[PDB]
RNA sequence: GAAAGUUAUAAAUGAAGCGGUCUGGAAAGGCCCGCCAAAGACGGUAACAGCCCGGUAGUUGAAAUGGCUUUCCCUCCAGAGUGGAUCCUGAGUACGACGGAACACGUGAAAUUCCGUCGGAAUCCGGGAGGACCAUCUCCCAAGGCUAAAUACUCCCUAGUGACCGAUAGUGAACCAGUACCGUGAGGGAAAGGUGAAAAGCACCCCGGAAGGGGAGUGAAACAGUUCCUGAAACCGUGUGCCUACAAGUAGUUAGAGCCCGUUAAUGGGUGAUAGCGUGCCUUUUGUAGAAUGAACCGGCGAGUUACGAUUUGUUGCAAGGUUAAGCGGAAAAAGCGGAGCCGUAGCGAAAGCGAGUCUGAAUAGGGCGCAUAAGUAACAGGUCGUAGACCCGAAACCAGGUGAUC
RNA sequence: GGUUCGUGGUAGGAGAGCGUUCUAAGGGCGGUGAAGUCAGACCGGAAGGACUGGUGGAGCGCUUAGAAGUGAGAAUGCCG
């Protein structure tokens, strides 16, 4: 049978136009009281899955 | 020539098999090492799984939603319409006549990418402002069908 | 298709046997004893062949040093003369002529003892 | 191009063959390709062996796990038992598979060029028989020096061709739309009348 | 219910070499000559047969019974338009509340279908659906029933096929096999093929109660004689060339006299008084001769495979393009047809959307991702991964249907 | 074909090969004796391959490719 895709990763993950992986930031929810202004600037952005990442998760979102 | 076939060379391999001596270096333990839960018959963890540490798509929140009227159009740039001959009258039934355009998905959208010289008079779905002033830079017209 | 192990096992396996020839008991009868008899018998034969060198060597020198004692002279004061001079003849030589015509070798140390007095 | 003969085994003009198809620089490391695919196709696949989980039996513990002195074992079809199932062994399977349509036309091509450079084809005016006679086609055979195996490729003909030449070891009629790389190429010669070359080249 | 045709269930006919010669127990084999073929499939015959036998291709054949097709007989039958007063169009039903289930959909914003229990419509000026719901529009008439083919499987019968097995293999069972045997019972469940072409299976004599032998005879062979083709290793013996009763040994290896032989003929073979060196194999370990583990010995059997997907490398074809899937066709072929679909050729954004740019932002700022700075695709082979028992053997345990108070 | 530098090795990576069963084509030997089995003082760098002789009494190699039920000394392994 054709192998599955992670669903939760998918929601989650976005492919460049490189094949690279991009995501967002880990650390914006609730506890915003707790982290400066220059912090929250910045969460907000996105960000790239490193290469030690990738390399555990490539078969996962192969196919998108 | 049936009795002195010759494939390729490189084309083909000889397979390796393990666990048949220790003279080929896949011998006792099969290329594996020693008692782990990778040594064991299917053995072995899950694709994202680390060992209890909680799994990286687990710690970065999810984002966005799907539209269910999402419109994705064909793209045709401008040097490839520059196949075409002077007046003669561009339309998409023309692009899927030739093949050029295999699946009009919702439409065809010209984009100004290159460069044209013929004094075309194209006809699509959508253009794109920098196309449109091109091709009007050329004695050309471009009627939105 | 079906691969039978026939025909194959027995020929290699005697080939074994057959090299454990005038061993004792069962290390000329059985396989595994005779498998390993062979290994070992490799083994001491690959390393002989570095001491059968030095086995040698020691002989010529305790043959020499036997026949220069019979000339007022020790082996190290025989040879020490030897290559001041300049002679080049080796141990198996010397040793030869030690016993085969010793009246050469009574030549050789003449010239050996010349060269230690100047 | 290449002389063309009658039945009876004269000389009977000159033909002319298409470059494109008899005249190309042949491809070996594509005919060999095709071959092996072609060759591979043909087998049926039809093996099996029983697992641990088909021999009749088993299932009861052959004795207590603890105490006996014995091994420990699980049941009397395990692997290594006299009786017991096959491991992983062989089971049924198809062997089958296509290269892209460009390549085999290619290796047509090539193999049916092939034979000419080596002076084996023969052009013939046409092959009739009256009534199937297994007789006549070999003194037609020798009329034309040929002495091994050949392919023999009509298309309008008769029914008699096929008939008189059915019963011959080494010699095959194929309906000049059957041709292929494998025939081809387990044959020596090739005897091919005048209107079968001008089907073979309509269709490539 | 008849007739005609076809088919299944027994069958008939059917070409061509006693060809010569050699070896041989025996010719189908070697050498030298002929012939048949719509028949050179298969099997047998004293070794390998197109021309010796049964047959094969082709052509014929059915009293009787079953099947199929057609026709006859037989049986049964109203279908068009115009009006629309008035009447009919499936009731404890559709729906709703409560509790569950099936829907890919776990009560969720939950449409749709079904079950149990309560409440409970309209009926053509009517009713339902279009994923809560309302309005418009579009499509359609629930609460009655029937329906062939395209699809799934093989205890069976006929004809065949295999880069399937060949007696520890292949069905548990090639042999009087679900038998012998084991259990109160449900139930579990084996081992065991081969004389020779032909029994021509040893008349007769001798030892012996017999068994079993030695001659004779049959046979190509009896060292093929009733587990009988071939007959390995462990294991048990008889004869003999060299050594051995003052010697401390993982049994060998290096040096070596003496004695005895004579080869795939070459700085050859067997045995060895004496001298030097030398604590088995595997596994698991920081580390094993290990007083840690496994193996009495010999033989056979016994462990990374396959299908479908992902990714990378090699090879081949075409190349801004590459390629068909199911299917039709056919010989369990090869073409041909089939462009539906898939990957690539453009990206950015959650999305509307813009587009060689785009998003964030008040910004023409800066920055992120892209283009500049373009090679993909189809098929096969190698490595690795995913779903499958997935590398082989091994639990104590859990659940479901049954059999047991002859102890 | 030369010059220089190298060539201990466990887990492990890479490469080149030997041998077994079956298939296809070419070419072969065999009752003047096939496979198997027994012995030998031969050949190759290894896995391995010939030759001669005894037994046996009917099948088997070689070359180039292809496909695997592919090679055992150990599992208190199964059977004899
Ligand atoms: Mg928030
Ligand atoms: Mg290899
Ligand atoms: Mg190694
Ligand atoms: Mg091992
Ligand atoms: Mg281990
Ligand atoms: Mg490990
Ligand atoms: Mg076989
Ligand atoms: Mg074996
Ligand atoms: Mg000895
Ligand atoms: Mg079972
Ligand atoms: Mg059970
Ligand atoms: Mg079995
Ligand atoms: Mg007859
Ligand atoms: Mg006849
Ligand atoms: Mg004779
Ligand atoms: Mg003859
Ligand atoms: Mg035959
Ligand atoms: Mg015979
Ligand atoms: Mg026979
Ligand atoms: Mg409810
Ligand atoms: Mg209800
Ligand atoms: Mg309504
Ligand atoms: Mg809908
Ligand atoms: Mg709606
Ligand atoms: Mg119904
Ligand atoms: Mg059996
Ligand atoms: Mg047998
Ligand atoms: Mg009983
Ligand atoms: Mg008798
Ligand atoms: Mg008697
Ligand atoms: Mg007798
Ligand atoms: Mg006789
Ligand atoms: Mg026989
Ligand atoms: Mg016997
Ligand atoms: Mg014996
Ligand atoms: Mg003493
Ligand atoms: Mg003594
Ligand atoms: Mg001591
Ligand atoms: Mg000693
Ligand atoms: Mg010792
Ligand atoms: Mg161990
Ligand atoms: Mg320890
Ligand atoms: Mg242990
Ligand atoms: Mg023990
Ligand atoms: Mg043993
Ligand atoms: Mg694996
Ligand atoms: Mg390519
Ligand atoms: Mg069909
Ligand atoms: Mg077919
Ligand atoms: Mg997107
Ligand atoms: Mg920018
Ligand atoms: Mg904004
Ligand atoms: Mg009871
Ligand atoms: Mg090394
Ligand atoms: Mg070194
Ligand atoms: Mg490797
Ligand atoms: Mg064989
Ligand atoms: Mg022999
Ligand atoms: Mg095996
Ligand atoms: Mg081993
Ligand atoms: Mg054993």
């Amino acid at each position: 049978p054709k192998m599955k895709t992670h669903r939760g990763s998918a929601k989650r993950f976005k492919r460049t136009g490189s094949g690279k992986l991009k995501r967002r930031h880990g650390f914006t929810s609730h506890m915003f009281a707790n982290k400066s202004q220059k912090q929250k600037r910045k969460l907000r952005k996105s960000a790239m899955v490193s290469a030690g990442d990738f390399k555990r998760i490539r078969q996962m979102v192969a196919k998108m | 020539k049936l009795h002195e076939l010759k494939p390729s060379e490189g084309s083909r391999k000889e397979r390796n098999r393990v666990g048949r001596g220790t003279g080929s270096g896949n011998g006792k333990t099969s290329g594996r090492g020693h008692k782990g839960q990778k040594a064991r018959s299917g053995g072995g963890v899950r694709l994202g799984f680390e060992g209890g540490q909680l799994p990286l798509f687990r710690r970065i929140p999810k984002r966005g939603f799907t539209n269910i009227n999402r419109k994705e159009f064909a793209i045709v740039n401008l040097d490839v319409l520059n196949r075409f001959e002077d007046g003669t009258e561009v339309t998409p039934e023309l692009l899927i006549e030739t093949g050029i355009i295999r699946n009009e998905k919702s439409g065809i959208k010209i984009l100004s990418d290159g460069n044209i010289e013929k004094k075309l008079t194209v006809k699509a779905n959508k253009f794109s402002a920098a196309a449109k002033e091109a091709i009007e830079a050329a004695g050309g017209k471009t009627e939105v069908i | 298709p079906r691969v039978k192990g026939g025909t194959v096992t027995r020929k290699r396996r005697k080939k074994i046997v057959k090299l454990a020839k005038g061993y004792y008991g069962s290390k000329h009868l059985l396989f595994k004893v005779a498998n390993q008899a062979v290994m070992k018998s490799y083994q001491y034969a690959y390393r002989d062949r570095r001491q059968k060198k030095r086995d040698f060597r020691r002989l010529w020198i305790a043959r020499i040093n036997a026949a220069a004692r019979m000339q007022d002279l020790s082996y190290s004061k025989l040879m020490h003369g030897l290559k001041l001079a300049g002679i080049d003849i080796n141990r198996k030589m010397l040793a030869d002529l030690a016993v085969n015509d010793i009246a050469s070798f009574n030549t050789l140390a003449d010239s050996a003892k010349k060269a230690l007095a100047k | 191009k290449l002389s063309l003969l009658k039945q009876d085994g004269t000389n009977a003009g000159e033909i002319t063959l298409n470059d494109t198809v008899f005249g190309i620089e042949p491809n070996e490391k594509v005919v060999v390709d095709v071959i092996l695919s072609q060759r591979a196709s043909l087998r049926q696949g039809t093996h099996k062996v029983k697992n641990r989980s088909e021999v009749r039996g088993g299932g009861r513990k052959p004795w207590r796990q603890k105490g006996t002195g014995r091994a420990r074992q699980g049941s009397i079809r395990s692997p290594q038992w006299r009786g017991g199932g096959v491991v992983f062994g062989p089971t049924p399977r198809s062997y089958a598979y296509k290269l892209p349509k460009k390549v085999r036309r290619l290796a047509i091509k090539s193999i049916l060029s092939s034979k000419v450079n080596e002076e084996k084809l023969v052009v013939l005016e046409g092959l009739t028989f009256d009534a199937p006679k297994t007789k006549e086609f070999a003194a037609f055979l020798k009329n034309i020096s040929v002495d091994t195996k050949a392919l023999i490729v009509v298309a309008g003909e008769s029914e008699n061709v096929e008939l008189s030449a059915r019963n011959l070891q080494g010699i095959t009629v194929i309906p000049a739309e059957s041709i292929s790389v494998l025939e081809v190429a387990k044959h020596d010669k090739l005897i091919i009348t005048k209107a079968a070359v001008e089907k073979v080249e309509e269709v490539l």
